[PDB]
């Protein structure tokens, strides 16, 4: 967790981050990206 | 517009044969679609993201803009000279091939790159469930960093970029929330660069979840317009293709299924016992169709499949009739002159073709297991085929024993090998069986309560029964599956039976003094456990004698409810029991509230 500072803009050991889920933003990125023949073209 | 792009090699005039594929040192520009840029977008947005990992890393390359692979060509694209006249289309936005080529290796390298460290980020994340589905819960942060600081394996990913993968995290997790530099405090909201996505999965309270519910409907509707549920019941000839028959073996128990209840195995019912002979590998052994009936596979009526009677575990007397012992059991076709069920003795039976012996003798093939000694599990096999019995009237599958010399000890054993576990594999779909005659299509309707109890379980691998039964068999799970038919609320399924009771019960009415005003709170519950005892056991509606279920009207009715029911379901769909489902995922997070509660103060 060692201090960074400018590679991205958030430390880990920043000040005052906080992990806190809500049932209202399920986490998720891009998995089901449709490619398949007819679909992509 | 789309395909590829064109333009008038004659120049000028663009007619349905000036045009000709703008085609060059690049390959061919294809156009861009609208929605196609969508996905390659979609590809490079989740590659983008990780970008604070690749400079880390000193990978990657800078940002991919898909806006390097494309170009700003103009002329008319088709997918032929002929329709591509109709798409003019000026400064569209085309991928040459060998563009299309390294939008494709790009996305190809950088999945890798990030696949791997993305695989990394989550052994850490999910190492801390950081998704709950009913109001929040929070984790000191301090704890939760301290703690996974321990957890994570020395070759992880998250230990030599903490804050490199952090800020590749707060895009993926909205439950990590970067504290704000010129506040120094959290944000309320949670940004997550899936912002939409993410807010679309969450199991809203009001209905299930949106993602979720969607898609049990457009599932069960591929389905039901996929196999061909819709048409379940038609009463008219339809080919066996007609109902993708596959993966489909079939195993028995012979010398037990009656005769009647599953016309491809005829019985010797005869008064004495019928000793023939027959020289196998010059050695004569007798066949014995002992004192009992000895059910045999009959040949015709048997789709040209793969028999393979294992006899294994079953009993193998040689201890007391001596003449047992000795005599290799193998499974024999037996061609009869008169047909079989009036063939009384030996000069009866044309011939006797051993299809295949077990070699060593019935005490080799033994095993003692507490006095009463078993069969070795070995396969005997054959391999019927529909033509090699041409003409022969009359000719029996027989999985017998074939004594070497048959005596007094042996005349109330009868060694019918039957009694084990045959397995045919029809092995040529094309064709099917019904009642015992061989076709290439099925009546469906005919097949629906024209089966008895055991007509049904009884059935030889792929036949009309087994067909009409793997069929109902889907629409048995898109029911069970997309419409609510278990719980009390009328559902569209057992809403179209309904239906046909009452027109049913109302017409039967008709004529004579109606004392019986038709009932509906009787008929809505009645047909309730009709559609009901359908998902349940799909087969039934095969069987004579099942309450509704059999009669014509229903699930030609029911599929063509379940159809429409299908294509409506709307979104919310899960409000069915929503309440409950709700107030247990509340249940959950305030369980696992309770977890981040140790993971605070353990690792404080
Ligand atoms: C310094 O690296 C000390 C360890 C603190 C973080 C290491 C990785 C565990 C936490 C992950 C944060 C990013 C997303 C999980």
């Amino acid at each position: 967790g060692n201090v960074q500072t400018s590679v991205n803009t958030y430390n880990i050991t920043g000040d005052g981050n906080s992990f806190t889920p809500t049932s209202d933003m399920t986490s998720t990125a891009a998995p089901a990206i449709d490619l398949k023949p007819g679909v992509l073209n | 517009p789309t395909g590829k792009l064109w333009r008038p090699v004659g120049t000028s005039v663009a007619t349905i044969d000036s045009l000709a594929i703008v085609s060059d040192r690049f390959g061919q520009y294809s156009f861009v679609n609208e929605g196609m840029r969508e996905t390659f977008s979609k590809a490079l947005f989740d590659i983008n993201m990780w970008q604070p990992l690749f400079q880390a890393t000193k990978t990657g390359c800078g940002p991919i803009v898909l806006s390097s692979f494309t170009t700003t060509t103009s002329g008319y694209v088709g997918a032929t000279a002929g329709d591509a006249l109709d798409n003019p289309v000026t400064n569209g936005v085309f991928i040459s091939t060998v563009q299309i080529m390294n939008l494709q290796r790009t996305i190809a390298a950088r999945m890798r790159d990030v696949a791997l460290w993305q695989k990394h980020l989550d052994t850490a994340m999910t190492m801390l469930t950081p998704d709950i589905s009913a109001g929040s819960a929070s984790c000191n942060w301090k704890s939760l960093l301290a703690f996974a600081k321990d957890i994570l394996p020395l070759d992880n990913l998250c230990l030599t970029y903490p804050n490199e993968f952090y800020n590749v995290a707060i895009h993926r997790y909205p439950a990590l929330k970067p504290g704000n530099p010129d506040t120094k405090l959290p944000d309320a909201q949670a940004h997550p660069l899936g912002e939409v996505a993410g807010a679309f999965n969450a199991a809203t309270s009001e209905v299930g979840s949106l993602v979720g519910s969607s898609s049990t409907l457009s599932q069960a509707i591929s389905t039901m317009a996929g196999k061909d549920l819709d048409l379940i019941e038609a009463d008219t000839p339809l080919p066996v293709s007609v109902f993708t028959p596959s993966l489909a073996p079939r195993s028995y128990r012979p010398a037990f299924i009656k005769p009647e209840d599953a016309k491809w195995i005829a019985e010797f019912n005869n008064s004495s016992l019928i000793r023939k002979t027959l020289t196998y590998s010059g050695a004569t052994y007798t066949v014995q169709l002992g004192p009992g009936p000895t059910r045999v596979i009959d040949m015709n009526a048997m789709i040209d499949s793969v028999l393979t009677l294992d006899v294994s575990g079953t009993i193998l007397p040689y201890d007391t009739n001596p003449d047992l012992s000795t005599s290799v059991p193998a499974f024999v076709l037996i061609q009869t002159s008169v047909p079989i069920q009036q063939v009384t003795t030996a000069a009866n039976i044309t011939a006797i073709t051993v299809v295949s012996a077990a070699g060593a003798s019935a005490i080799n093939l033994a095993i003692n297991v507490r006095g009463q000694p078993r069969f070795n599990m070995l396969h005997l096999q054959a391999t019927f085929e529909r033509e090699t019995i041409t003409g022969i009237p009359y000719i029996y599958g027989l999985g017998t024993f074939l004594i070497p010399s048959p005596t007094s000890s042996s005349n109330f054993s009868n060694p019918t090998l039957m009694d084990g576990l045959l397995t045919v594999t029809p092995v040529l779909l094309r064709e099917t069986t019904y009642k015992g005659e061989v076709v290439d299509a099925i009546v469906p309707a005919t097949v629906m309560a024209n089966q008895t109890s055991e007509e049904v379980a009884s059935a030889l691998a792929n036949d009309a029964i087994v067909l009409v039964s793997n069929h109902l068999n889907k629409l048995a799970n898109v029911v069970g599956d997309a419409i609510p038919v278990a719980s009390r609320t009328d559902d569209s399924a057992t809403s179209a039976i309904v239906s046909r009771l009452a027109v049913q019960h109302k017409l039967s009415q008709v004529g004579q003094a109606s004392p019986t005003p038709p009932d509906y709170p009787l008929l809505w519950r009645r047909a309730k456990r009709a559609a009901s005892m359908f998902v349940s056991n799909p087969s039934l509606a095969l069987q004579v004698g099942i309450p509704v279920l059999t009669q014509s009207g229903m699930l030609s009715a029911l599929t063509s409810g379940v159809g429409t029911a299908l294509r409506t379901g709307s979104l919310g769909k899960g409000v069915t029991d929503a309440s409950e489902k709700l107030r247990a995922r509340q249940s959950l997070t305030v369980a696992k509230q309770a977890f981040f509660d140790q993971i605070g103060s353990l690792w404080p």
